[PDB]
């Protein structure tokens, strides 16, 4: 409940969810951009925001809630504070309004327009942010406090990849500390109820909503709401950032943001520029992620991730909105159609993505890892030049790109043992004996089978691949360490010599009619199941 | 001056665009205003002037925030424009807009302070002569050649180590030519505004228990357009106090110069006025030349500018950047192709430009050498591709001998930075020019056809060359000789 | 390559310069039908 | 001045090119029409009474001259600019100075093939004429050898 002050005017004119107010007698006046209510009912009022102010007196309203209620003629008070949203852990697994009101589903409060950190209160991105998927995070890493765009046409992919980064952190925050643990926060805007929906019983799935939160303003809610999702997203985020700990802000996504606020500044008679959009359109988006950062070891340590998301049409990045956003973004992750379509998901255009922050975003094991893996894969491209036509030849660099490249097809997120171990076995030439297309099987067997404890002979002490703890061992000693590198390779040299023995020779074998489409079944589902 | 203190109420608030109404008339034009009520705001709030609307009311622009602003509020001038800090106080510091210092690192302490909108030099103040800028680096000083009062086009995007060579221009600067520098980033990213001060405070460039050699002015993107258009007036206004009262061949470096067009275009959208060809504002020629014409080399001093450029959707058409390709005197293309291949500087001589490749200008072994360079690297490039199709065996000795020697010249215009003596470990080279044209026009008749390809590698000068080949061959003369013991 | 990239980056440039100048044209058109009517102050308190 | 007088003058503008867009800039901030490239719709006319009272004055009013050499930038050797043709339009003849010409050491990089002077051709020496008659056969030939 806004606390109500003092009669500000009366309503005027109403052009869909924008309205104006004449003063009241003694023409009171308002603060810029902040809160009204306008008495709709008798008991009952709805929300508005300041945006003009006249210099005959007249007040520019951006309407927030219950419009078909109101009327011309009716009475306007003000708060006189601006906009301010309930924040803390007690709004985790919850559905939010833009607004702090909460969405039914079938601690303080937080400024929703706060400036960014300074250059001092900043650090250097080191810490990593995992996404799950072994494309991203080797070839474009993002590290806590970046701002990494997700850029992509239409059904290609994007709310996949953020969703399963939020998913991902589930099975991490759960045995480190909470001080470390990464807390979701994913805005919905101009999307349908109905998606905002099945996301929350995905999240619910996998447990996630104990350390999520989701922010909607959805189709059928007024301009107004759209406009704000991003602010308020960032506000439950800067809590987190202001005490130390780590978030991570998607939205989704900032094209029909910029829509919106080009409705509400044409309503109101502001002066258009290209393509129709304000102005202040760049600013907007830039206060908006410039408010992701990683503050200094001085004020807690905390960080803002940003993941925003751009629909480009017709695969045309010369858009106003879409260049605006990678001016500003610290790199950009491009899904693209035509690998989508040709089985490759995910699928993110190594060429066209980038990260900004580099190798800094990369933990030590996984650092070693892709400082050769993107030399090998810019050979096999190269080469893949020259394989229209002219019988391409299989080198160790094309041997291993293949591979590499089939890897990178997968579902869902990927836990980093599994994912470093089994780059690892790529780049050091374990699958070169391994066909490209039962790769995804050999690597199912590797995760989720153990080959050398099935026929007795594994001889391996500690490392198995059964054993999840490794993770962070690994993560502080590097594959190339000696405490790992001798038992790695023991165990990668035995199960692909099993391997090739017992599996891949009985496929080369199939010869019938019904076990044909038996081993297409079982390549398909390893496909998506690892 | 009349106007100090005088006092105005606000009477309109549309975004950025304040209107305020004096009593007593509106200030001059480019005018700044404080607003007293800061009932409350987290910062403070100025306000300038850019249009009269009658005698009494003003618009203005707002560089900050216009949150919990309200009609009727009271504002006073500050008696004249947006006033900077200027001296040696502020070496080693960062500041806004405003001349605020925000790096938290006690008081300025100034003794002066200037005004941001200053009129360009008079055409009695300009030198009498073009002048070359020693940068120290080989490949700048020869190909294309830096100018006094001039102002260069640093092509090329980063993952090229641009901010090194800025790090390292900045310490050549005043090493030789005893200037200071001044880095304005306009519309900049605040983690690589970070990233670049933890930098430069490693290079010793800023030296905070010492003495410091560089300014910084930042204005980031989270800031209103308001501030992203004056910016780099503010540090112009810096740079021209040395180049005037200190007489001194000053740095100004600016991240980058589109951002500077695009706040401005944002500004004069906001103000109403008609966009035009592409959306930019009908003022951006005049913008411009504003700023530019402030960077010449007077009779006092002078201020060289290296702008980094950046081309929207890769148009060179594009008016932002086919207006600013006017004011620039030089050109320097930094490529990932070159880097890649180990050459730092990236740098490739053949994209890069400038106008005083002249004799005219340059000394005429200087101008010989260079087109004689360039030369040399063109036929390089085609009897690479008639390798291709032949192999190196088939070529002729006369274009067997230009193979080689071209081979040499593209190792021999990397060049180890003294900024990078920390992080690479190898000592730094500062070649001068004269020695720099010397050891090409040697290297160019076949002087040194008998030093190894690789002396040439991350060296400085001729006598390194020569020692580098020396260690080089005692080298392989102790291997050779443990060798031939077992 | 190097004629029909021209002819693109031309059309880009046109396409901006068009679809603005049509909003703008609305624009002044609303504005101009646009009247101020009798303002209803204390013109002799002053 | 000196036309008016009898006497003969040589005038250089660098360059109209920049004077429509200042004059574009005046008409955008009056809130003009656009035109095309945004220019306003009587750019053409700007030049049009600039260039016309450059003239060669009858012999009964003095013999006086004003010859007048515009000039104007393209972009990527691009005369079908709005500005550029209708200088073009408005002048009787044009020096191309073809950029690629510049740049392989051949200055000043005046394309022969595109340049032309319209009525340039009678004031031309009788000399020069002598000389000019066969070198523009030997030229064209050269051209299409090559
Ligand atoms: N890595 C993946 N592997 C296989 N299928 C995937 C993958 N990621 C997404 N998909 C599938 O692709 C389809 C589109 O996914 P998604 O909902 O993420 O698209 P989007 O980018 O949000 O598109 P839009 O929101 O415009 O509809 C869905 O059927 C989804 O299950
Ligand atoms: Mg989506």
């Amino acid at each position: 409940f806004f606390k109500t002050t003092e009669m500000i005017g009366y309503v005027h004119s109403i052009d869909g969810t924008i309205a104006t107010l004449i003063p009241a007698p003694g023409n009171p006046g308002v603060a810029y951009n902040t809160i009204i209510q306008i008495q709709v009912s008798p008991t009952t009022f709805a929300a508005g925001l300041v945006f003009n102010l006249e210099k005959d007196g007249r007040i520019g309203i951006i309407l927030m809630d219950n419009i078909t209620e109101v009327q011309s003629g009716q009475k306007v008070m003000a708060t006189g504070q601006l906009l301010h949203i309930p924040v803390g852990a007690g709004v985790l697994g919850k559905v939010v309004n833009p607004l702090g009101h909460e969405v039914p589903v079938g601690s303080t409060l937080g400024k929703v327009d706060t400036g960014a950190p300074n250059i001092v209160s900043r650090s250097p991105v080191n810490y990593n942010l995992l996404t799950g998927f072994k494309a991203v995070d080797t070839m474009i890493p993002i590290g806590r406090g970046q701002r990494e765009l997700i850029v992509g046409d239409r059904q290609t992919g994007k709310t996949s990849i953020a969703v399963s980064t939020i998913i991902n952190q589930v099975r991490i925050n759960q045995q480190i500390l909470s001080k470390n643990a990464v807390i979701s926060i994913y805005v919905s805007i101009g999307q349908r109820c109905s998606n905002v929906a099945r996301i929350h019983r995905l999240l619910q799935s996998y447990g996630a909503l104990r350390y999520t939160t989701v922010m909607a303003a959805t189709a059928a809610e007024p301009a107004g709401l759209q406009y704000l999702a991003p602010y308020a997203g960032v506000t439950m985020g800067e809590y987190f950032m202001n005490r130390g700990r780590h978030c991570l802000c998607v939205y989704d996504d900032l094209s029909k943001q910029a829509v919106a606020y080009r409705q509400i500044s044409l309503l109101l008679r502001r002066p258009p520029g290209r393509e129709a959009y304000p102005g202040d359109v760049f600013y907007l988006h830039s206060r908006l992620l410039e408010r992701a950062a990683m503050l200094s070891p001085g004020k807690g340590g905390g960080s803002v991730t940003a993941l925003p998301i751009v629909e480009t049409l017709s695969n045309d990045v010369t858009a106003y909105i879409v260049t605006n956003v990678i001016s500003i973004t610290d790199g950009q992750i491009y899904l693209d159609t035509k690998l989508f379509t040709g089985g490759q998901r995910p699928a993110v255009n190594i060429g066209l993505s980038v990260s900004r922050v580099g190798s800094s975003a990369q933990n030590a094991a996984m650092k070693g890892v892709a400082g050769k893996l993107k030399g090998i894969l810019a050979e096999y491209r190269k080469l893949a030049a020259d394989s229209v036509g002219g019988q391409q030849v299989q080198t160790i660099p094309m041997i291993r790109g293949a591979r590499f490249v089939a890897l990178f097809n997968q579902k869902q997120p990927s836990y980093f043992m599994n994912a470093i171990v089994s780059l690892y076995a790529c780049l050091n030439g374990y699958l070169d004996d391994v066909k490209v297309q039962y790769v995804k099987f050999y690597e199912y067997l590797l995760v989720h089978r153990d080959l050398g404890i099935m026929y007795g002979t594994a001889k391996n002490k500690f490392f198995y691949m059964y054993v999840q703890e490794l993770n962070y061992l690994i993560r502080f000693f590097t594959l190339n360490s000696p405490i790992l590198h001798g038992e790695l390779e023991e165990m990668l040299k035995q199960h692909t010599h099993l391997f090739l023995q017992h599996y891949q020779s009985k496929m080369n074998a199939i010869k019938s009619e019904k076990d044909v489409k038996a081993l297409k079944n079982l390549l398909y589902s390893c496909k998506r199941a690892v | 001056a009349d106007h100090k203190g005088r006092v105005g109420h606000v009477s309109q608030v549309i975004g950025a665009v304040v209107d305020v109404h004096f009593a007593d008339g509106v200030p001059p034009v480019l005018t700044a205003l404080d607003v007293v009520d800061k009932l409350g705001r987290d910062e403070p709030l100025t306000l300038e002037i850019v249009q009269h609307l009658d005698a009494h009311t003003g618009r203005c622009i707002a560089m900050q925030t216009t949150d919990l602003l309200k009609l009727k509020a009271k504002v006073v001038s500050t008696g004249g424009n947006i006033s900077v800090p200027v001296g040696r106080e502020t070496l080693g510091r960062i500041f806004n807009v405003l001349g605020d210092a925000i790096d938290q690192r006690g008081p300025v302490g100034e003794k002066l302070r200037m005004p941001i909108h200053a009129v360009a030099p008079k055409l009695a103040d300009q030198a009498a002569e073009d002048a070359v800028l020693t940068t120290g680096i080989k490949v700048i000083d020869l190909i294309l050649p830096y100018c006094k009062g001039g102002k260069i086009g640093l092509f090329g995007g980063a993952g090229v180590g641009k901010t090194v060579i800025i790090m390292e221009l900045i310490n050549n600067v005043a090493k030789g030519h005893g200037g200071f520098s001044v880095f304005a980033g306009v519309g900049e990213r605040t983690r690589e505004g970070t990233d670049l001060y933890l930098e430069m405070m490693q290079s010793k460039v800023i030296d905070l228990k010492g003495e410091s050699k560089c300014v910084l002015v930042y204005g980031q993107m989270n800031e209103p357009p308001g501030a992203r258009a004056r910016v780099a007036q503010s540090a112009l206004t810096m740079a021209e106090y040395f180049r005037d009262v200190e007489g001194q061949d000053v740095l100004l470096f600016i991240d980058n110069i589109f951002r500077f067009t695009q706040a401005n275009s944002e500004v004069s959208a906001l103000l109403g006025r008609i966009p035009a060809a592409v959306g930019y504002q009908p003022t951006l020629a005049e913008d411009l030349g504003q700023l530019q014409e402030r960077i010449t080399s007077t009779t006092k001093g002078s201020i060289t500018s290296v702008q980094a450029v950046y081309v929207p959707a890769d148009d060179i058409t594009d008016p932002a950047p086919a207006t600013t390709f006017s004011h620039l005197d030089a050109t320097t293309v930094l490529d990932r192709a070159v880097a890649e291949s180990g050459i730092y500087p990236a740098v490739n001589p053949l994209e890069c430009a400038s106008r005083i490749m002249d004799p005219d200008v340059i000394s005429v072994d200087h101008y010989n050498v260079a087109q004689d360079v360039v030369q040399m690297l063109t036929k390089y490039r085609e009897l690479q591709d008639i390798i291709a199709v032949l192999g190196i065996d088939e070529l002729s000795e006369e274009d067997k001998l230009i193979v080689d020697r071209a081979r040499k010249l593209v190792k021999f215009l990397s060049q180890p930075f003294q900024v990078a003596e920390v992080f690479t470990g190898m000592t730094g080279h500062y070649v001068q020019l004269d020695d720099t044209i010397d050891s090409f026009s040697g290297l160019l008749m076949g002087t040194y056809d008998q030093v190894p390809e690789m002396a040439f590698y991350m060296v400085g000068g001729i006598n390194s060359v020569l020692e580098k080949a020396k260690k080089m061959a005692e080298e392989a003369a102790e291997l050779e000789k443990m060798r031939r013991a077992r | 390559q190097q004629r029909t990239s021209s002819l693109y980056n031309k059309t880009r440039q046109f396409g901006i310069t068009a679809a603005l100048i049509e909003i703008l044209s609305a624009m002044s058109s609303l504005e101009g039908n646009a009247m101020k009517g009798v303002r209803r102050n204390k013109f002799w308190e002053g």
